[PDB]
């Protein structure tokens, strides 16, 4: 909502969503690690996932 | 132009209508909201 | 064996890649690993045509 309603030019990379209570979540997460290139990423986790 | 243009429409798929003009009478872009924190539009697709 | 473990554990298998190798690095052609991706090319020697 911000981001948009500030209308300069923005580049979301993308949006992730973490599911660590299966082990192959790790490894469905790699997929898009792969494409990891932004050089700032906004974390939103706890102290135990983090 | 746009009238008969509206009205040859309606005589080919017979709709019906009504026509009036835009209060400011201006096109209408992302602009500030009276220097709000909101780009909106205004004008003809400000009120469509 | 390793080097396509480490391939299909990153995510090598995907779209557009094509992997090129002789006939050394895969060995026979009747034995297959498990590593081995779909889509998998090679080259060798005439084993069918030149008997
Ligand atoms: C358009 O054609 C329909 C189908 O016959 C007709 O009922 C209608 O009167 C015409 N236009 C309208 C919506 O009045
Ligand atoms: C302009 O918008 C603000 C809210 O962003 C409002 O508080 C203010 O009263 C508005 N003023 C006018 C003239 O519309």
């Amino acid at each position: 909502s911000t981001i948009e309603n500030s209308f300069v030019g923005w580049e979301l990379e993308e949006v992730l969503l973490l599911d660590m209570s299966l082990d192959d979540g790790d490894s469905k997460i790699q997929n898009q690690l792969k494409k990891l290139q932004s050089p700032i990423i906004l974390l939103y986790c706890t102290k135990e996932e983090a | 132009f746009c009238i008969d243009l509206l009205i040859k429409l309606a005589r080919t798929m017979n709709f019906t209508y009504e026509v009036h003009l835009v209060a400011d009478g201006k096109f209408g872009t992302q602009e500030r909201v009276n220097n709000s924190n909101k780009k909106e539009w205004n004008g003809m697709m400000g009120e469509l | 064996t390793y080097i396509f473990e480490v391939a299909n554990s990153v995510g090598l298998t995907g779209y557009g890649y094509t992997w090129i190798v002789p006939s050394l690095v895969a060995g026979d052609t009747d034995t297959v690993p498990s590593e081995f991706p779909t889509g998998l090319i090679s080259v060798s020697y005439d084993e069918w045509d030149y008997g």
